[PDB]
């Protein structure tokens, strides 16, 4: 294999460890950059719980026919003589969903503050 | 200045109304709990701790309803004000002139802040009905979030 991947060629395999360690030289990538990082940390937590938001109410009457089984078939529900339509169930979860949303942009506020 | 929202007030009042479930008047965390369980999830007691920290402005450990109100209201400020989502998506924009590179998009989504696997991630690029090439735009993300 004459050809090479990468051309400075460092080190045959990359280590990588989770931990930050106590000393780590910050790097250039283009150092202006990396205000773009710190930013970027909250608004990925934000999308991806935006995401998870909205799909638990994506769709009733045709779609989510798998969650309209489930949630017929459990026992404590009454049958719903009462009210045809079931929102309150759509604003029960994602009612909760937007507390790890709003938590997420807390501590994600705290994740791009490095203290 | 303009008058508070009654009609969204309205759907706030009646999840208020079906989570006091000890019947209080007041939320607390093991009612969170059981709200939790009532929909399948069993979260960890410091998860369903953390996951209020947000609400109270004096700290009173059970959610009275302008705090419940402000939680849920909180989030309408995103909906009717599209800022935060929309500069949201901005900031991984790699060119700068509002379309955003298909490959790009999977590594960060996936890899970075919350985690998620594949599967999860094909549901953002299909159901929305993405294009198979690099040019996709945000701002109908943007408007799927907000125009229902
Ligand atoms: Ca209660
Ligand atoms: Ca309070
Ligand atoms: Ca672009
Ligand atoms: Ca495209």
């Amino acid at each position: 294999m004459s050809y090479y991947h990468h051309h400075h060629h460092h080190d045959y395999d990359i280590p990588t460890t989770e931990n930050l360690y106590f000393q780590g030289a910050m790097g250039i990538l283009g150092s202006g950059q990396k205000h773009f990082e710190k930013r970027r940390n909250p608004a990925a937590g934000l999308i991806q719980s935006a995401w998870r938001f909205y799909a638990t109410n994506l769709s009733r009457t045709d779609l989510h026919s798998t969650w309209q089984y489930y949630e017929r078939t459990v026992t404590v529900p009454m049958y719903r003589g009462l009210e045809d339509l079931t929102p309150g169930l759509k604003v029960s979860i994602r009612a909760v969903c937007v507390m790890r949303f709003l938590v997420s942009k807390r501590k994600f506020k705290e994740s791009l503050r490095l203290d | 200045a303009d008058q508070l929202t009654e009609e969204q007030i309205a759907e706030f009042k009646e999840a208020f109304s079906l989570f006091d479930k000890d019947g209080d008047g007041t939320i607390t965390t093991k009612e969170l709990g059981t709200v939790m369980r009532s929909l399948g999830q069993n979260p960890t007691e410091a998860e369903l701790q953390d996951m209020i920290n947000e609400v109270d402005a004096d700290g009173n450990g059970t959610i009275d309803f302008p705090e419940f109100l402000t939680m849920m209201a909180r989030k309408m400020k995103d909906t009717d004000s599209e800022e935060e989502i929309r500069e949201a998506f901005r900031v991984f924009d790699k060119d700068g002139n509002g379309y955003i590179s298909a490959a790009e998009l999977r590594h960060v989504m996936t890899n970075l802040g919350e985690k998620l696997t594949d599967e999860e991630v094909d549901e953002m690029i299909r159901e929305a009905d993405i294009d198979g090439d690099g040019q996709v735009n945000y701002e109908e993300f943007v408007q799927m979030m907000t125009a229902k």
